[PDB]
């Protein structure tokens, strides 16, 4: 059994504008086998309505999904995408960083 | 351009859990067309590209009796590669399959594909011919001499040269607002101070459809590959795609550096600086 | 438009 750990990246659909609606994006890419967890996390809590993309694969086999989530960011609000696979001995939690 | 048609399976058993599941969609370039999910309500084959939505209603009965049909026929390949691999029945395994064709500008066909992997490996492979396999190992040569025997591969070319690149030629006429509109990417750099004496250089492409494009720094006008930081490609949500290519800098250096970017939506490749 | 054999076993 081979395993990959998956990729991570937060981020928004558009330039972030406090005070504007946006989208919040997870992108999880890379992964083996496909069974994955991903929380989008509002000031350390869990968003409810969360929407994901039908399960795909790449060249290689490896699977990718994007957990997206309408949302409105602010100075104060923090936002992140937490993760868990079997790869990994603990969730791995990425902050959104509206510069990357 | 060129152009694709790519249709991808998965199923992934749960013993104990019910049967696997089935996740198939259906792509022309990097455009989502179709969905079919075995764990959903009412499974069907369901539209997601407004271009597909005026076929009738017997394209999308056809169209929910194969996905069904596959679900079926992957549970029964699920346990036999149990058995090919002398493994148990108590854990969760994946079978993912892979067929589709590639046209030209012109729209005649460049090439077929069909491949299937086990457990994210490589099986076994339809070959560039349309006419022999590539077996990875001596389970998938027990497959190659079941699917030799009975001519499977006579029935895919002419599938891959038939109605692939005909229904392909169609769906890229009916979306072609969109499917034959490439969006060029929304370029600027970024700065980034690290310590007084480095920052980073990013830069910036983002809205940009179809999802390849190249991103290159260089200093003194030749490349950085090994120093620059370079996240995949990502999706929007929108259609569009996003990427950023990243690179150190002695502060007081940054002129040095130029961020190139080619995307087919471009007439010339870009050459872009960063300005405070 | 999908393919179908017009079966396959692994």
């Amino acid at each position: 059994m081979i395993q990959r750990t998956p990729k991570i990246q937060v981020y928004s659909r558009h330039p972030a504008e406090n005070g504007k609606s946006n989208f919040l994006n997870c992108y999880v890419s890379g992964f083996h086998p496909s069974d994955i967890e991903v929380d989008l996390l509002k000031n350390g809590e869990r968003i409810e309505k969360v929407e994901h993309s039908d399960l795909s694969f790449s060249k290689d086999w490896s699977f990718y999904l994007l957990y997206y989530t309408e949302f409105t960011p602010t100075e104060k609000d923090e936002y992140a995408c937490r993760v868990n696979h079997v790869t990994l001995s603990q969730p791995k939690i990425v902050k959104w960083d509206r510069d990357m | 351009g060129s152009h694709s048609m790519r249709y991808f399976h998965t199923s992934v058993s749960r013993p104990g859990r019910g049967e696997p599941r089935f996740i198939t969609v259906g792509y022309v370039d990097d455009t989502l067309f179709v969905r079919f999910d075995s764990d959903a309500a009412s499974p069907r084959e369901e539209p997601r590209a407004p271009w597909i939505e005026q076929e009738g209603p017997e394209y999308w009965d056809r169209e929910t009796q194969i996905c069904k049909a596959k679900a079926q026929t992957d549970r029964e390949d699920l346990r036999t590669l149990l058995r090919y691999y002398n493994q148990s029945e108590a854990g969760s395994h994946t079978l993912q399959n892979m067929y589709g064709c590639d046209v030209g500008p012109d729209g005649r066909l460049l090439r077929g594909y069909h491949q299937d992997a086990y457990d994210g490996k490589d099986y076994i492979a339809l070959n560039e011919d349309l006419s022999s396999w590539t077996a990875a190992d001596t389970a998938a040569q027990i497959t190659q001499r079941k699917w030799e025997a009975a001519r499977v591969a006579e029935q895919l070319r002419a599938y891959l040269e038939g109605e692939c690149v005909e229904w392909l030629r169609r769906y890229l006429e009916n979306g072609k607002e969109t499917l034959q509109r490439a969006d060029p990417p929304k370029t600027h750099v970024t700065h980034h101070p690290i310590s007084d004496h480095e920052a980073t250089l990013r830069c910036w492409a983002l809205g940009f459809y179809p999802a390849e494009i190249t991103l290159t720094w260089q200093r003194d006008g030749e490349d950085q590959t090994q120093d620059t930081e370079l996240v995949e490609t990502r999706p929007a949500g929108d259609r569009t795609f996003q990427k950023w290519a990243a690179v150190v800098v002695p502060s007081g250096e940054e002129q040095r550096y130029t961020c190139h970017v080619q995307h087919e939506g471009l007439p010339k490749p870009l050459t872009l600086r960063w300005e405070p | 438009k999908r393919w179908i054999i017009l079966i396959v076993r692994m």
